[PDB]
């Protein structure tokens, strides 16, 4: 019923974010709404993460018509000033995107997650 | 004399090296995993078929058995520990799922190259031989080195070398002496 | 012997982009057709009997 | 590439309804049921006729799956002028509209969508497109909607979902006619990530058996997709 | 217009990438008869020669040809219908099941050809990327598995 | 800078000394003299120079210990 | 700085901590073993140094000469806090620690919580969810822009979107039974711990501060029978680390002071 | 099987008899005790799982509900007070539902105790 749906319980955001700042880390994050839109125009994303406190919360649902048009899951997270923390940029972030990389160091942890955010759509 | 002390194979020649799929796998492997030459993989396939040996002959016991429960968890235990056997699949099943992929995934090399220390694998054999790598405080110049869970988030540079903050090598302060000349 | 290898690995790499056609990143930029043409009358398909 | 200057010569593919423009590189184009616009903003070609100016759309094999399928030499399209066709997983406009070039005017697609948000852009480009008839149902009920579907002679499932192959062996015996047709692409990473991709195809070959479809071909449809194929069968309704 | 079958994205050259543990594994009629006479057990002497859970498979054919053989091969019809034995559905008239092997391991390249019939193990030693598996002496052999 | 530390103290009053095991903290450096380390021990202890011995100093792969 | 001493433990974002000898301006060791940044760092009389890793969510205790580590991990679950009921919210990242004794030192969360802490014990022995309270519920007409206020109200999602205060400064005064806890809340707490050391209570709070408590210090004077304890807070508009939270309404930048005299 | 089941239903009978000797029949905290007795009474994965090999929950209700009707019988016959039907009342509910069970055992015990309740 609420435009931010569906949006992940206390245990998962930390999942969620723990794989965000290893993401950070290994350059496989693209932060902010603008670059996750890119990334699904491109096909390169595993899932989206977003904030459902943004203010307003109009100016990233264009990104869930994105994600399911191109089958990508996608999640809420209540907190943008700690979506900001786990990106480890200084300031506060609406939108996150995993880049895909097979070869990558952290894969079973995305594809884990991943398959939680299905579960949760 | 002395006490004799004991020493074994670590890899052994393969039934028929001749096969050409047994040649294309190799190829494919030594590339994607930059490997000097055939040992390492003939070495990787024969710890591989011990343990899966092994493994088989636990799946022939009966369940609750003292000797299956006890050693079948500590290889499931030594498994997770390396890395090869994710923490949801603890089951000997899976250890005869296991592969010789992924214990090449298991490789320092391997690692430095995923963690963007190197832009290849050839170029993380280098830095690791070179002396450039070190898990946790300890240098490694070894790529073979099997990393462990929690080892794979402390390989840096290492603090002596040029790249991790020490001084610049031989060849840059030789060509800055010339220039300052 | 690794750079040996290294070089049969990629040289190998380059012959199966030619026996079978093999994904490269996807598309880049604008579409801009298929570069090396369509065929109308040949079929790459394999046929359940 | 196709500057937006350049000229192009449109010849028939070898599939009823299908175009090529050839020139310094090959596109495959379809004719526009609603010509002067872009469903999704593709390239379009505009021919003049005896003088009409009739317009042809561009068909991006990277964004529509089923457009792959014929860059890689389909042996076999049941989609053709003339038939009647139910699009499961019709996330948008993106191939039924496409699809619904192919078919035209006396053809119909029957397009079926589960989330209500592409929806909303299923029926606005639905309603430039006489024959779409946009379904906003879930396809796993084909009862729910047995009510606007007639019979069709193919029916194309594009849901990447796991139970795909039950949801295509309802919609087929409800609504696909004898010696019907059903063409089916499968991504193996939403089916099973934990087995190779061909296992998993071989999978669904024997689900469709079992189903009474006769399978008659698969493809691959790299390099503008990985680990996906298109699997064409026939519907034997007695038996296989 | 013109066919000619791609090659299966599965196999670097000659060499199957795809093929993986746990195995898919067709059967043979005569692999059946065969492993009765050496007292091998079908999904073990698998687990055995290859160290790694084995999932056998039997088409109609050879489900057919079993029962075809009469009551002298009772046994070999009973270890067929285990339940363990996945069973395999076939859209094509004939009964004749070398062919029927042949075919589905030309186009799904998952499959170990599970037989000791010589003119069998032919065509399938020619097409790429197949292990071939048989019983010989005392316990199953594979031949063109890579992993092992 | 270096740093001297000793752990597994025994007192050993059959002999009338004190056993102990020496890691020699030296970055930047190569190693420390035995000389040395017997001064600042001498130090440490507030006994004779005479009085410490040190001995079986290997230095750890990659230096630096 | 080790108290009492010249020696100076420094904690870096390279996930590793620096010893030093500042009568010496020389660096002596360098520790690892955190997974994450090293966001706080305390010490005491003795060697023995804790520290806290943020986003791995591990309490680490340094013995420099054994040359040996303990690790502490907080393994608290908002699902099972809720049958033993029958808002939790999950710890996210440590960021403040304090060591109230050699064998003791307590931690603060971004989900609220303050923890207390026993060498002997991994776990931890007691702890106080969401001390500095709930933050304030987002706006309706910022929420969305449409024109009902109902469906504004909706997309509030009712009480789901409600995350608590952040632990900002976490300070105990050595060797005693009194710590002072700090946020952006607009006051700061003061908590007393149990003579047992297994528990602690709210002693009371002081609303002066508004802002931004980045770092609290207490000092104090007077006879040994009679002191008076005075507690400096650095208050600031912005976080230490960065500028991610919002501005809070009349937060000041300056340097909060209280001073508590004693009696009984 | 039916023999073991057989020499299970004379233990219990056993078990009954020494219950008929025990003090805690004479208690109250008996009729408690057979008011619980009635209480109680009332294809990835498997691709990858090696497999090697080639419901008596109903009996267990019934047993146990044949103890309890069998101990209740017995203890308001030796017992008179406990004959009351204020003590019994929330018993019926149980009668009712054994009366209607498959076993013909435990019915023919609900016949002893209604005739003795009649
Ligand atoms: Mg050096
Ligand atoms: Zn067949």
């Amino acid at each position: 019923n609420p435009k931010a749906f569906p949006l992940a319980d206390a245990a998962l955001t930390q999942q969620i974010l723990d794989v965000v700042q290893q993401a950070a880390n290994l350059r496989q994050l693209k932060k902010g709404a603008n670059e996750a839109t890119k990334t699904l125009n491109r096909g390169i994303s595993e899932f989206i993460i977003m904030a459902a406190d943004c203010e307003p919360i109009e100016i990233l649902l264009h990104l869930p018509l994105l994600c399911e048009d191109k089958n990508v899951p996608y999640v809420f997270v209540p907190s943008r000033v700690a979506l900001g923390r786990a990106c480890g940029v200084s300031r506060p972030v609406i939108a996150a995107s995993i880049t895909t990389n097979d070869a990558s160091a952290i894969k079973t942890q995305i594809y884990a997650v991943k398959d939680k955010i299905e579960t949760l759509l | 004399p002395r006490a004799p002390r004991t020493y074994s194979k670590t890899y052994s020649t393969p039934k028929r090296p001749y096969e050409s799929s047994r040649l294309d796998a190799e190829l494919k492997l030594a590339g994607e995993f930059g490997l000097k030459n055939k040992k390492e993989i003939y070495r990787i396939s024969f710890q591989l078929s011990k343990i899966r040996r092994a493994a088989r002959d636990l799946l022939t016991r009966d369940e609750k058995d003292p000797k299956r429960l006890f050693e079948g968890n500590a290889l499931i235990r030594r498994l997770v520990r390396v890395g090869v056997l994710s923490e949801d699949k603890k089951k000997l099943d899976y250890v005869l799922a296991l592969k010789v992929e992924d214990f090449l995934e298991r490789r320092l090399q391997t690692q430095v190259y995923k963690l963007g220390l190197a832009k290849s694998v050839h170029h993380a054999r280098v830095l690791i031989t070179q002396r450039h790598i070190a898990v946790g405080k300890q240098i490694v110049n070894i790529p073979s080195f099997m990393v462990r869970l929690d080892s794979e988030k402390h390989i840096d540079f290492a603090p002596t070398s040029p790249f991790g903050g020490a001084r610049p090598g031989r060849v840059a302060r030789r060509n800055a002496a010339r220039k300052a000349e | 012997s690794r750079v040996k290898k290294r070089k049969k690995y990629q040289k190998a790499q380059k012959k199966l982009k030619s026996v079978r056609a093999v994904y490269s990143g996807g598309q880049s930029g604008v579409y801009e057709g298929e570069k090396t043409g369509i065929k109308k009358g040949l079929t790459r398909s394999v046929k359940f009997k | 590439g196709a500057r937006g200057g350049a000229k192009v010569v449109i010849e028939p593919h070898r599939h009823a309804g299908v175009y090529i423009a050839r020139g310094k590189e090959d596109l495959l184009v379809t004719k526009n049921m609603a010509p002067g616009e872009s469903v999704y903003g593709e390239k379009r070609i505009s021919v003049e006729e005896p003088p009409t100016k009739v317009e042809y759309r561009v068909w991006n094999p990277f964004r529509s799956k089923l457009a792959a399928g014929i860059m890689g030499g389909l042996d076999e399209l049941f989609i053709a002028p003339g038939k009647k066709v139910l699009y499961l997983g019709a996330a948008s406009g993106t191939s039924v509209s496409h699809v619904s070039d192919v078919v035209g005017p006396e053809g119909v697609v029957y397009a079926v969508e589960f989330s209500h948000r592409p929806g909303r852009e299923l029926i606005s480009m639905a309603k430039k497109r006489p024959n779409i008839i946009p379904i906003i149902e879930d396809a796993r009920h084909p009862q729910k909607y047995r009510m606007l579907i007639g019979m069709v002679d193919c029916v194309f499932a594009d849901v990447a979902q796991p139970d795909q192959a039950r949801i295509i062996a309802l919609n087929s015996h409800m609504f696909l006619k004898d010696q019907g047709g059903v063409v089916i692409s499968i991504k193996a990473n939403c089916i099973d990530s934990t087995v190779d991709a061909e296992t998993v195809f071989a999978r669904e070959v024997q689900k469709l058996r079992e189903e009474r479809i006769k399978p008659l071909e698969q493809l691959t449809l790299e390099p503008y997709e990985r680990d996906h194929c298109i699997v064409v069968g026939r519907y034997m309704r007695s038996g296989l | 217009t013109r066919n000619i079958p791609q090659v299966s994205s599965a196999l670097f050259f000659q060499y199957n990438q795809a093929i993986k543990p746990p195995y898919q594994v067709l059967i043979d009629t005569n692999f059946i008869n065969f492993s009765i006479q050496k007292k091998v057990d079908i999904v073990r002497g698998m687990m055995d020669c290859l160290l790694a859970k084995c999932n056998p498979l039997i088409t109609d054919c050879v489900m057919a040809e079993l029962e075809k053989l009469g009551p002298k091969y009772r046994i070999a019809l009973k270890l067929a219908r285990d339940p363990r034995i996945k069973r395999l559905s076939c859209s094509h008239k004939g009964t004749y099941a070398d062919d029927c092997l042949v075919h589905r391991v030309l186009q799904h390249k998952c499959y170990i050809v599970a037989t000791n019939d010589a003119g069998l193990k032919q065509r399938i030693r020619k097409i790429p990327g197949i292990p071939l598996m048989s019983v010989g002496g005392h316990a199953y052999v594979i031949e063109k598995l890579p992993d092992v | 800078a270096v740093t001297i530390r000793t752990r597994k103290v025994i007192s050993n009053p059959l002999l009338a000394r004190k056993q102990f095991v020496v890691d020699v903290l030296h970055p930047n450096r190569a190693n420390v003299s035995k000389d040395e380390l017997r001064e600042k021990l001498a130090e440490v202890y507030k006994a004779e120079k005479d009085a410490v011995s040190v001995f079986g100093f290997r230095t750890q792969f990659g230096g630096g210990k | 700085f080790r108290k009492n001493s010249d020696q100076l433990y420094a904690s870096c974002a390279d996930f590793k901590i620096r010893t030093y000898s500042i009568n010496q301006f020389s660096q002596l060791e360098i520790l690892y073993g955190h997974h994450d940044i090293v966001e706080d760092i305390s010490a005491l009389a003795m060697e023995r140094c804790v520290t806290v890793g943020a986003r791995d969510r591990t309490a680490m205790l340094w013995k420099i000469p054994d040359e040996t580590r303990l690790t502490f991990r907080g393994g608290d679950e908002p699902q099972k806090l809720l049958r033993r009921w029958m808002l939790f919210f999950c710890e996210g990242s440590i960021d403040v620690v304090s060591m109230v004794d050699d064998f003791h030192f307590i931690t603060g969360s971004d989900n609220g919580n303050i923890c207390l802490w026993s060498l002997a014990k991994k776990k931890p022995i007691f702890t106080e969810r969401i001390a500095h309270g709930i933050l304030p519920e987002p706006s309706f007409n910022d929420i969305s822009g449409e024109t009902d206020e109902e469906l504004r109200k909706r997309q509030l999602q009712g009480k789901k979107l409600l995350q608590p205060f952040w632990i900002t400064s976490l300070y105990a005064i050595p060797y005693s039974n009194v710590f002072i806890s700090g946020s952006w809340s607009g006051s700061l707490k003061v908590w007393k711990i149990s003579d047992n050391l297994r528990s602690f209570e709210l002693l009371g709070e002081l609303s002066g501060a508004k802002g931004v408590v980045t770092k609290i210090q207490v000092v104090e004077s007077g006879k040994h029978g009679k002191e008076k304890f005075r507690i400096l807070a650095s208050i600031a508009k912005e976080h230490r680390l960065g500028r991610w939270i919002a501005n809070v309404s009349g937060a000041r930048n300056g340097i909060y002071s209280a001073v508590i005299d004693q009696t009984g | 099987n039916l023999r073991n089941q057989n020499k299970l239903s004379e233990l219990l009978r056993r078990y009954l008899l020494g219950l008929n000797h025990n003090s805690d029949s004479e208690s109250e905290s008996i009729l408690k005790f057979c008011h619980q007795l009635f209480q109680e009474s009332e294809e990835k994965e498997d691709f990858f799982l090696v497999n090697l090999e080639s419901s008596n929950s109903l009996l267990l209700n019934s047993t146990l509900q044949k103890f309890a009707l069998d101990l209740l019988r017995n203890v308001i016959t030796r017992h008179r007070s406990f004959l009351t039907v204020s003590h019994l009342e929330g018993f019926i509910p149980f009668l009712r539902d054994s009366l209607l069970s498959e076993n013909e055992g435990v019915v023919i015990s609900t016949l002893r105790i209604l005739i003795t309740l009649i």
